[PDB]
């Protein structure tokens, strides 16, 4: 396995890490996922363009596409958020403990 | 006299007729288990000139 | 009472007979089936456990635009 | 990983205890450090000097407890002059489980803990003897 | 929200799930999976409130995080075997990483957080949803990839379910959360089974759907979201009550009713291999499950609690809309047993 | 797993051509009957939910419950009968096909082999 | 033997469409008339069993048992029929309802001749006796009575479940016939030892054992009287009729895993015994008494002799009846003053003389009185267990002296002295109530007429 | 001594006590997204580590 | 779980893309087209079990 392999896999473990510690804004949580979003174009990228697969090369445009849908989604929720709130603070999403 | 009589008391036939019926459905039940039907090593005798199977 | 209610004792010993070839063929038939499942599942030679396996009809037999494929 | 469990079970049931005991704790403070991390992640310690405090004290207690275990348990199966018995499981089981009281000071904890592991370990040794798998293969 | 829009969602989340059970390539059942949240998210988010925002927001979160495990164990996949199809899944640690995206889109332990949680933020009807119809599509790529299934790790994430399931239902109060408990332990006893039948599998999952339907439209005759507001059924509707604790007498797994037939049949699969002693843990653990269900029915059903003055106005109204294939739902949930054989027509 | 992927299958037939070949359930099928129970049971059910007399509200209901239970059993038997048949087939041409995995051992009388007695006292 | 499983399934609809004043006497007439027809299995081969179809049989140790179930249901009718008066015409059908249900799985249970259906119906029969305590009983006890009665009784039926489909795979049947035939023994391994603990402890808990019997005082106590009734008489039977069945598989182990519940049942004996001296609840005081007699029959299971084997089988039906019995005097006196302390009602032999025989009799039978089948099924078991060892006389006798004890205490206590003076509501006893007294009494005397119909296939 | 307390104590009093305090402990969590994505990315790392290992 | 929908009614809906020697535009062959089509001739019809070893 090639050294940039290695560190495109290290983008998306440190992007999944990131996503998976909130420090307080729902913003930097999106933005993580998206990072998730661009590690796997890329790794799909190079394994596609290094062994000539010529019909792949779709794949990763469609998943381009399905990443805008759950940022759009993310989105519109954290406006909710926000307009409950003021803030996007993941703090005041407690309801639920009770 | 007959009509609202049957009416009120014909739930009194239910547990005769259920009887009834588990006898047959016994008598078909112990119709299938005749593979060894005179077969038997202690049982085994020869039929009658008159009837076919030793027991029902 | 014996002619009334009850048989004679020929036909429940030959039931008793016929119910218990009846038992032990579905015990042997229980425990063949175990051995039969347990080795077509360790070998995969049988009709069972037959993964699927990608089908030799999609592959391209044609010139490749290059000879060596 | 397992490969603690392998340092502890490579070494023989009765010989070098010292051995046995160093591989125990160091499962027990496996076990305690996985605890404490899950405990800090659930329930956080409002502060980082008390969070420390809460992953050394299960970390220890943790340790403590194997050590125990198993340094009992050895020294039981060689003493007796019989290996491959439940009783020596039990007696080091027992022993982890009255550090447990102590540890939380408390006698109906330690009394409940010695029973409960001492019950457990038998188990697991019986189960070593005899093939018992918690997670069987799947072969039919 | 317009009626034409709720079927367009609905049908949209249905079409994502199909999509998933009837693709051969991994792209597509990704492409399943996404269309299914996508479609999901707005259905839990129906009758607006900060508490349904927040199920929303926490329910994609988590199915975003799977997401992404589940494209990055594909990609790996890939890359150590140039195959795009859903078969034996030639790398470990891609099979890994997929078991825990699969486990976390089904909430099994230690990724059930979310569950009780959107359960308890959501309607009766999404919930119904999100707790019948969501645990297709995970549970047939499961199905379908169990020849490489790491047996220690899915069992221990299917025993830590069924424990966590019957811990954490006998704290609670409200009927969802109750039921959110219940599915996680019967997460766990479905995939209990799965590296060893998936008939099983597929068996255990069709009597748990039916009883959660009769449970949900159940709990829909009888507007009850709490233990205190189904206490009063019984001065409405006492043939709702008695046959709401049959059925959660079915739900706990007591003979002769349906719900002894899943569990049964795992046992009997799991002796038919070693695995003594994981059988035995699950039955014990499930005795908890059945605690709490007849705590239920000791409040809903075997007492009658003191009630409200208001309630005879209720007497003299009766019920507007009539869920069909409740009367089915709830046979099929008590009286099937019998059939158990028929058990043969799912492989 | 074990019978998912086999020889000549079609994938969603329910009901394969050499089914035929095998002995329909009868009319009088206990089976039947009790899926006819079962739809009795949800016809009298749907009589007490929606507040009506229960034995004796709606007869042509009641009358199509039963009927498409028993018609939906009838071929749930069939495909179990088959299946099951499926089952016992491949097992036997299994073990004909390998006969070193069963060999038939030697026969052994109660007069030869010694049990060892356990007294109760 | 659908001759007696269909009437039973037709005593259902025949009850929930009769009308609202004639559901007792159909459901009477028609649970006597069912129980004449089973009358019809005492006819016993000696040699093997009456195979009638591939799923039930029937041999000399479960026929009495199914004639004990039928002749229960009427009894549980007639003295029903009282406290439910005030009841909807829906829930007295509910009610018997619940009661036939029971007693068609307890006929199906004792007949079924492969291990996994007995086990289906044996837990089956939990449903609708919990129902029958948490629904109709009185105080606010009960529902913890039920709590205590299903996880007691499911925690040590589930291992059973998992050893019996473990068997069935090691085997390849659980059919009782093959079992006996194809008999092996049982190694001294740690699996075997816990393979015999699965096997065994459901139904050490049914019986109930000595220290897992804390469910018994609650469920019998705060059970309506028709549940005390078939929870006495017939529901703790079925541990010894699966211990009695399961043991043919466990040897030879048993010779030394029996050593600590033989234990158990002897100086547990004596405990529950005592405990009876110092009642101040008269059902607690009968279900104490039922503890100490399954107890005693434990021991003769556990020994595993022929003569233990009859004395347990004549045991199993004379307690039935006369735990029933005692059950239903206790509930006459209930009725009465609505309090269930012994020392409330005194001196009652002045005001009820009929009722105050019948608890004569009833306590005669308890203690063990010759010759009925009471002291024949005593007698047998410690004859075995002198046996078995001579030290037992002891223990035996202790218990035959504390027995003897406390039923004399109970009867003196509540027949004799002065009556209370305040207590003026005690209505002359009515002919239901003497009925079904000798309904009860009538039948122990005519089978000690003729004993050998109630002492098993080891006769 | 026996009856009322300490056959009551070992079986069904001991395990009550176990399973409520179980259940305490399991159930009464924060209800923030916080420490249950901690909570996951502890379980992954976990996983990756034992499991993935052992192969 | 798998309903093969594709299989029963013949419509290729993604098997397409699903290998690398597998119609491509323009007759492009893959960087491992041999190794795989010899792999794929070798395990066909056998069963995951057999083909893995
Ligand atoms: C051979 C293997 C050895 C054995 C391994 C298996 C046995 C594991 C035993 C561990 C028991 C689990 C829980 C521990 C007790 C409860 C936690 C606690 O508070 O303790 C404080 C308690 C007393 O303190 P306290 O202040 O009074 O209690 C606080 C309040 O009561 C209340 O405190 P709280 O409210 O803050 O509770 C803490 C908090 C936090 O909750 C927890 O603490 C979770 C901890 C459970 C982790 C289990 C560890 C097992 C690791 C196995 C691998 C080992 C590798 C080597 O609870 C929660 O918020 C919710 C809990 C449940 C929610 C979901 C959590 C489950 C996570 C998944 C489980 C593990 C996943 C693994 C990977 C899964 C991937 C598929 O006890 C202690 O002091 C800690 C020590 C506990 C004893 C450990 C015994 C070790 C013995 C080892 C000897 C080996 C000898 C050699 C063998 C050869
Ligand atoms: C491909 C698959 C793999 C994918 C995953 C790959 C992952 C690797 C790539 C990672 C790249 C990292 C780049 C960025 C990450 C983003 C971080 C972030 O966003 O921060 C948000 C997050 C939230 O911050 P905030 O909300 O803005 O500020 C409010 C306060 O933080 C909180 O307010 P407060 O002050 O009121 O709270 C009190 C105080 C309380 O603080 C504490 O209580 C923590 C003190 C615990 C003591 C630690 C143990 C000490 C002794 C252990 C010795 C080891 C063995 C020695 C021998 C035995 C010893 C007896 O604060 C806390 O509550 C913090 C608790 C969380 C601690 C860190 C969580 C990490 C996992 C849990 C570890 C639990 C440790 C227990 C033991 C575990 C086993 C060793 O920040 C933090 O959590 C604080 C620390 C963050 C900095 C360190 C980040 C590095 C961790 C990365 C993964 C761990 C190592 C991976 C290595 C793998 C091998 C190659
Ligand atoms: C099925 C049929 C029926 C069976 C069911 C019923 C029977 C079974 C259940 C009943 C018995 C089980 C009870 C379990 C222990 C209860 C403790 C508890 O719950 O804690 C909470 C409870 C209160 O919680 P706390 O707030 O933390 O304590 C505050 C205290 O009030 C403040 O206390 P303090 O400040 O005044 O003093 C504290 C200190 C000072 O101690 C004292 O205050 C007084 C001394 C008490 C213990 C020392 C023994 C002295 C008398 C024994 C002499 C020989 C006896 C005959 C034995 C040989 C036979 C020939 O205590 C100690 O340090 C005692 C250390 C333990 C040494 C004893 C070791 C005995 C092992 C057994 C050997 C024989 C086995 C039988 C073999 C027979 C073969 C034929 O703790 C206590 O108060 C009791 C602690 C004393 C322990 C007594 C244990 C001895 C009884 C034998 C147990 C064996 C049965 C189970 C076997 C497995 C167990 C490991
Ligand atoms: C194994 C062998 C066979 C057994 C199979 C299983 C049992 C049978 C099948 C079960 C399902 C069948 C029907 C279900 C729906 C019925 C619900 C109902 O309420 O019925 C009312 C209805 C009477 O009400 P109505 O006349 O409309 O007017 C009064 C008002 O409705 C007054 O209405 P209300 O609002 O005042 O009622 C309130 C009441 C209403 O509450 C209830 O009625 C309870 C509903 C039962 C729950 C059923 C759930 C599903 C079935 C599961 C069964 C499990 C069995 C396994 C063992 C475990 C036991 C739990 O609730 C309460 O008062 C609270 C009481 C709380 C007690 C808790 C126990 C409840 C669960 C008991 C389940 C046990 C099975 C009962 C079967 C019979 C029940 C009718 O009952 C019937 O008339 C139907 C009886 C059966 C009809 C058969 C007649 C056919 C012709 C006869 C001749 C036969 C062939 C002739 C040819 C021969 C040649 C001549
Ligand atoms: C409590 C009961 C719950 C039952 C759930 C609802 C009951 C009604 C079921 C509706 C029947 C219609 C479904 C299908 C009919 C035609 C479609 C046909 O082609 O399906 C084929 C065959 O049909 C279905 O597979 C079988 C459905 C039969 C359901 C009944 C079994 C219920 C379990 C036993 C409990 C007893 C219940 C008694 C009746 C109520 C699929 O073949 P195949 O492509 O190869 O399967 C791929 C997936 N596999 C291999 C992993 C299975
Ligand atoms: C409230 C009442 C409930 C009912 C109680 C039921 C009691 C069940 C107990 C069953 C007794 C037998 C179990 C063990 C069999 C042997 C006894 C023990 O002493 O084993 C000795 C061995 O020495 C040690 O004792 C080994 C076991 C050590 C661990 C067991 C101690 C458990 C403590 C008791 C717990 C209380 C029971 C309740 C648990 C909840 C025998 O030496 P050995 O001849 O070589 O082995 C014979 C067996 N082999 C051949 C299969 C190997
Ligand atoms: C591994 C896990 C094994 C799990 C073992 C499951 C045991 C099955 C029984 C579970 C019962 C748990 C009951 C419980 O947790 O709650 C205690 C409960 C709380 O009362 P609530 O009604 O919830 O609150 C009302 C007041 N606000 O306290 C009680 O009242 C107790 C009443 C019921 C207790 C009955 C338990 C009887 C146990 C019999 C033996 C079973 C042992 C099982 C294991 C076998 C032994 C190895
Ligand atoms: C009211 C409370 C009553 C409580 C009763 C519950 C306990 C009953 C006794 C334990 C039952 C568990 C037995 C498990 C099922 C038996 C099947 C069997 O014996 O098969 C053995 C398997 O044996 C086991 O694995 C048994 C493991 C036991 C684990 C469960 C622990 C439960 C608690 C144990 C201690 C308590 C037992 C007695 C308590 C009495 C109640 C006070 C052989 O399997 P193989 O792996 O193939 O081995 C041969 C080839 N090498």
């Amino acid at each position: 396995m090639p050294l940039v392999y290695m560190n495109i896999i290290m983008a998306f473990a440190i992007a999944l890490a990131g996503l998976l510690m909130y420090r307080s804004h729902l913003m930097s949580s999106l933005l993580c996922l998206e990072g998730m979003m661009l590690s796997l174009f890329i790794m799909s990228t190079l394994i596609i363009l290094n062994t000539h697969f010529t019909l792949a090369n779709m794949m990763p445009i469609i998943l381009l596409v399905f990443a805008a849908c759950e940022a759009a989604l993310g989105l519109s929720l954290l406006v909710m958020v926000s307009n409950t709130y003021g803030t996007d603070y993941v703090q005041n999403l407690n309801l639920l403990q009770c | 006299n007959v009509l609202q009589i049957v009416r009120d008391h014909w739930v009194h036939i239910l547990v005769p007729v259920g009887f009834v019926f588990g006898c047959y459905l016994d008598r078909r039940s112990d119709e299938k288990l005749t593979a060894f039907r005179n077969k038997s090593l202690l049982f085994k005798r020869e039929l009658r000139p008159n009837e076919e199977v030793t027991w029902k | 009472i014996a002619r009334t209610f009850y048989d004679g004792p020929e036909k429940n010993y030959e039931k008793t007979m016929a119910i218990l070839q009846i038992e032990a063929e579905k015990a042997e038939l229980r425990l063949k089936e175990l051995e039969v499942r347990r080795l077509m599942r360790a070998r995969g030679d049988g009709p069972w456990y037959q993964y699927p396996t990608i089908d030799k009809a999609l592959i391209d037999h044609s010139p490749k635009t290059t000879p060596d494929n | 990983a397992k490969t603690l469990l392998h340092k502890y079970s490579d070494i023989p049931e009765g010989t070098e205890c010292h051995r046995k005991a160093y591989a125990s704790t160091s499962i027990g403070g496996a076990t305690g450090l996985i605890v404490s991390a899950y405990s800090i992640a659930l329930k956080p310690p409002a502060s980082f000097l008390e969070g420390v405090a809460r992953t050394g004290r299960y970390t220890f207690t943790s340790a403590a407890i194997g050590a125990i275990f198993g340094l009992t348990s050895c020294i039981s199966a060689q003493v007796r002059e019989k290996p491959d018995d439940p009783l020596n499981y039990f007696i080091g089981g027992c022993a982890g489980g009255l550090t447990l009281g102590a540890r939380t000071r408390s006698y109906g904890i330690g009394a409940a803990a010695c029973a409960y592991m001492g019950l457990t370990a038998a188990l697991v040794k019986m189960g070593q003897l005899e093939g018992w798998q918690v997670f069987a293969e799947p072969k039919v | 929200m317009n009626p034409i829009i709720y079927t367009t969602l609905i049908m949209t989340v249905m079409s994502g799930t199909m999509l998933v059970m009837i693709s051969s390539h991994w792209l597509l059942i990704w492409i399943g999976f996404e269309m299914n949240l996508l479609a999901m998210i707005p259905v839990l988010m129906k009758n607006f409130n900060p508490r349904a925002t927040e199920a929303a927001t926490k329910y994609f979160l988590t199915q975003a995080t799977a997401s992404m495990m589940l494209m990055m164990a594909i990609i790996i996949n890939l890359l150590y075997s140039g195959q795009w199809t859903i078969t034996k899944m030639f790398n470990p640690v891609a099979m890994t990483m997929m078991t825990m995206a699969l486990a976390m889109k089904l909430g099994l332990s230690p990724f059930h957080f979310w569950v009780p949680e959107v359960t308890q933020g959501i309607s009766l009807q999404a919930g119904l949803l999100l707790l019948t119809w969501q645990k297709l599509a995970p549970l047939s790529v499961l199905c379908q990839i169990s020849q490489s299934i790491n047996p220690n790790l899915m069992l221990t994430m299917a025993m830590l379910s069924i424990l966590i399931g019957g811990w954490g239902g006998l704290n609670q109060t409200q009927l969802r959360k109750i039921m959110a408990y219940s599915s996680i332990a019967h997460m766990g006893w479905m995939t209990a089974v799965l590296p060893y039948n998936t008939t099983m599998t597929i068996l255990n999952l069709l009597i748990y759907i039916t009883m959660t339907l009769a449970m949900f439209m159940l709990l829909i005759h009888s507007s009850a979201t709490t233990t205190l507001s189904l206490s009063h059924t019984w001065n409405k509707m006492p043939v709702i009550t008695s046959l709401m604790m049959v059925t959660l007498l079915s739900m706990g797994g007591l003979p002769p009713l349906s719900g002894f037939m899943p569990k049964w049949m795992i046992i009997q699969e799991m002796t038919k291999n070693e695995s003594i002693i994981m059988p035995t843990l699950m039955a014990m653990t499930a005795l908890l499950n059945l605690y709490f269900y007849m705590r239920l029915a000791y409040s809903s059903s075997l007492t009658m609690f003191p009630s409200t003055n208001n309630m005879k106005m209720k007497w003299q109204f009766e019920h507007t809309k009539q869920m069909k294939l409740l009367p089915t739902m709830i046979v099929l949930s008590t009286l099937v047993l019998p059939m158990t054989p028929a058990l043969s027509s799912l492989n | 797993t074990m019978m998912s992927g086999r020889p000549g299958r079609v994938p969603l037939q329910f009901l394969p051509n050499e089914a035929r070949s095998l002995p329909p359930p009868k009319l009088t099928d206990p089976r039947l009957v009790y899926m006819g129970f079962l739809g009795y049971c949800s016809g009298l059910i749907d009589n007490a939910i929606r507040r009506r007399p229960v034995v004796s509200a709606g007869l042509h209901r009641q009358l199509l419950y039963v009927t498409s239970f028993v018609f939906f059993g009838y071929y749930l038997l069939k495909r179990q009968d088959y299946m099951y048949a499926l089952r016992d087939h491949d097992m036997f041409a299994y073990v004909k096909s390998h006969p070193e995995d069963f060999p038939e051992k030697d026969k052994k009388t109660y007069g030869e082999i010694l049990e060892e007695f356990h007294p109760v006292r | 033997m659908l001759k007696i499983i269909i009437p039973t399934t037709m005593l259902l609809p025949m009850t929930w469409m009769s009308k609202h004043n004639m559901i007792w006497i159909n459901a009477t007439v028609h649970s006597l008339l069912i129980s004449l027809i089973s009358l019809s299995l005492l006819n016993q081969l000696g040699e093997n069993s009456l195979n009638f179809s591939l799923t039930f049989f029937s041999d000399s140790l479960s026929a009495p048992l199914l004639v004990l179930t039928t002749w229960l249901l009427p009894l549980m009718l007639m003295a029903s029929q009282s406290h439910l008066s005030k009841e909807t015409t829906t829930r007295k059908k509910l009610y018997i309802t619940m009661l036939i249900l029971l007693q068609l799985f307890l006929i199906m249970t004792f007949t079924a001749t492969e291990l996994i259906l007995f086990y289906i119906l044996f837990e089956a029969t939990l449903v609708p006796t919990l129902i029958i305590i948490t629904r109709w009983g009185n105080q606010t006890e009960r529902l913890n009575a039920g709590l205590y009665f299903l996880f007691y009784t499911l925690a040590g039926s589930l291992p059973l479940l998992v050893a019996l489909v473990y068997i069935q795979n090691t085997t390849g049947s659980l059919n009782f016939l093959i079992i006996h035939y194809w008999s092996h023994p049982l190694s001294n391994s740690w699996s075997n030892i816990f393979m015999w603990l699965a096997c065994i402890m459901a139904f050490m808990v049914k019986m109930p054992l000595y220290g897992l019997h804390l469910w018994l005082p609650k469920a019998h106590v705060e059970a309506p009287i028709a549940g005390s009734m078939v929870l006495a008489a017939v529901l703790l039977k079925l541990g010894g009729y699966g211990m009695m069945r399961i043991t043919t598989i466990l040897n030879p182990l048993t010779n030394y895993m029996a050593y600590p519940f033989l234990m158990l049942s002897m100086w547990g004996m004596i405990m529950t015994s005592s405990i009876c001296l110092r009642q101040t609840d008269l059902k607690s005081l009968i279900a104490y008494s039922s503890v100490s007699h399954m107890a005693l029959v434990i021991v003769a299971i556990m020994i595993q002799t022929p003569w233990s084997f009859m004395g347990a089988t004549a045991l199993m039906i004379a307690h039935g009846l006369t735990s029933s019995m005692l059950f239903c005097l206790a509930n006459t006196n209930y009725e009465r003053v609505h309090s269930r302390t012994m020392i409330l009602a005194r001196g009652l032999q002045t005001l009820l003389p009929l009722m105050a025989t019948w608890w004569l009799v009833a306590s005669l039978t308890n203690l063990a009185l010759p010759p009925s089948i009471n002291l024949i099924g005593e007698l047998f078991i410690i004859t075995a267990s002198f046996s078995w060892s001579n030290i037992t006389i002891i223990l035996m006798g202790m218990n035959m002296m504390i027995t003897a004890l406390y039923s004399l205490y109970m009867l003196i206590t509540t027949q004799r002295g002065k009556y209370t003076h305040h207590i003026n509501n005690i209505k002359p006893s009515f002919t239901r109530e003497n009925a079904l007294m000798a309904l009860h009494i009538l039948p122990l005397l005519l089978l000690t007429l003729n004993p050998k119909m109630i002492l098993g296939p080891l006769y | 001594l026996l009856d009322l307390i300490w056959l009551e104590t070992i079986l069904p009093k001991t395990t009550s006590f176990i399973q409520m305090k179980m259940s305490i402990m399991v159930s009464n969590q924060k209800g923030l997204i916080k420490l249950y994505f901690l909570s996951f990315l502890i379980t992954i790392m976990i996983s990756m580590t034992l499991f993935n290992y052992h192969e | 779980p798998f309903f093969d929908v594709q299989k029963r009614l013949g419509l290729d809906l993604d098997r397409w893309m699903t290998i690398q020697s597998a119609e491509q535009p323009h007759k492009i062959p893959g960087r491992c087209h041999a190794f795989e089509k010899e792999w794929i001739e070798c395990a066909h019809g056998i069963g995951g079990i057999r083909a893995e070893k």
